[PDB]
């Protein structure tokens, strides 16, 4: 069993990630509030995650589920300009946070198909990614309205998880 | 035991993670592109080596520069076997070496892929890389990073390891001052422009 946390801004595209790797529809989906389980079976694992909304009345509620995660998941927006420092400001105060030592981190830079959506480089800049040393990450772009991206991004977590 | 700090760089492909696992004997991992970053730390002789590993592909590339500061050494990493992709790797370690911060710093390139029958010779990998021009010291190892099942690591991994960090050790009075120098000072601008970008949405 492993313990994975997904967060992230709200409409960054958590949920529709969630449930289009859990085979599901994604045509009508709904801001989040409170805390749903969703669990995955993917390599002989089972895969323990918080479905969470992203608000910002709903963030310090994130420190609650930190306890024996095994991987942090954290979405973007790519396609988003002015939220993209506020994206950084929260993944940030994530990383600083002690229960998150040595935690591989997954970045799906989502939406990649909408125009005017960064790159992979652009936003490990911009969220100063390239500045980590205590963890390995990685950035996988991806478009969770198309199904692409989610199952290589899922691949190197569960990698990462299974070293462990 | 001193510490050096190496990053592996090349285009996608080329088997910069595999080497990396085979260097190590962790042999029956496969892998999948790199996005990112991952450390790894090694021993060689009287040394204690950190190694970045880092993604190639056009969309993660640029972000190599973010790292050269912090390095004594580049182990160069290029299939062999593909020689459709020599020029843009020529341009790719021309565009590092061209770098600040990789002055007087030693190249390792690993012809890797051996096994291949396309696999180019070491020397014509010489001539595509434009080797004799470059400003940098340089050697060059042919290697099979992907030994078959049941087969011992190229030894040709730790030859090419071997002579990178002989090269950086005759050398690293000039070199690691300036290395822990150089780091400080990237590092610190970075801190200082996300302070700026961070206290610009402080806006309310
Ligand atoms: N174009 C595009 N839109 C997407 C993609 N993924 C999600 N969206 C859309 O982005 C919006 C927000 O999605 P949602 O899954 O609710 O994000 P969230 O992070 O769960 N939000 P919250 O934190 O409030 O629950 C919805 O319109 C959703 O369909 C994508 O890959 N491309
Ligand atoms: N035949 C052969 N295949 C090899 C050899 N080394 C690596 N490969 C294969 O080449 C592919 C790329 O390997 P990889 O290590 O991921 O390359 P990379 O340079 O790390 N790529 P990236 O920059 O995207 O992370 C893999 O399919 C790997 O198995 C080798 O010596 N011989
Ligand atoms: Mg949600
Ligand atoms: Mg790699």
């Amino acid at each position: 069993e492993a313990r994975i946390l997904v967060l992230g801004l709200d409409n960054a595209g958590k949920t529709t990630i969630l449930k289009a790797l859990s085979e599901e529809d994604i045509t009508t989906i709904t801001p989040t509030q409170g805390f749903n389980i969703k669990s995955l079976s993917r390599d002989g694992f089972n895969l323990k995650i918080w479905d969470i909304g992203g608000q910002k009345s709903i963030r310090p509620y994130w420190r609650n589920y930190f306890d024996q995660t095994d991987a942090l998941i954290y979405v973007i927006d790519s396609a988003d300009s002015k939220r993209l420092s506020e994206s950084e400001f929260e993944l940030t105060e994530l990383l600083q946070e002690e229960k998150m030592t040595g935690v591989p981190l997954l970045v799906f830079a989502n939406k990649q198909d909408l125009v005017g959506a960064l790159a992979a480089d652009e936003i490990a800049s911009t969220l100063d990614l390239t500045s980590i040393r205590d963890r390995p990450w990685q950035i996988q772009a991806c478009s969770a309205k198309q199904g692409t991206g989610l199952k290589e991004g899922m691949e190197w977590m569960m990698k990462q998880v299974k070293l462990e | 035991p001193r510490k050096i700090t190496i990053a592996l760089l090349g285009l996608d492909n080329a088997g910069k993670t595999t080497l990396l696992n085979s260097i190590q004997g962790e042999v029956d991992r496969d892998t999948t592109p790199t996005f990112g970053f991952n450390s790894t730390t090694l021993n060689e002789g009287k040394y204690k080596i950190e190694v970045f590993d880092l993604g190639g592909g056009k969309n993660i590339r640029g972000v190599w520069k973010k790292y050269l500061a912090e390095v004594h050494a580049i182990v160069y990493v290029v299939d062999a076997a593909d020689p459709g992709r020599f020029e843009e790797s020529k341009m790719t370690m021309a565009e590092v070496l061209e770098n600040q911060f990789m002055r007087d710093k030693p190249i390792c390139i690993f012809a890797n892929k051996q096994d291949l029958p396309t696999a180019a010779p070491a020397a014509e990998v010489v001539k595509g890389l434009g080797l004799a021009t470059c400003r940098n010291s340089h050697n060059v190892f042919p290697c099979t990073a992907k030994m078959p099942a049941g087969q011992d690591v190229d030894h040709r991994l730790r030859d090419g390891l071997k002579w990178l960090v002989g090269t950086v050790d005759r050398e690293f009075g000039r070199l690691d001052p300036r290395v822990q120098t150089e780091a400080e000072e990237v590092r610190q601008e970075e801190a200082r422009k996300k302070k700026e970008r961070e206290e610009r949405l402080r806006k309310q």
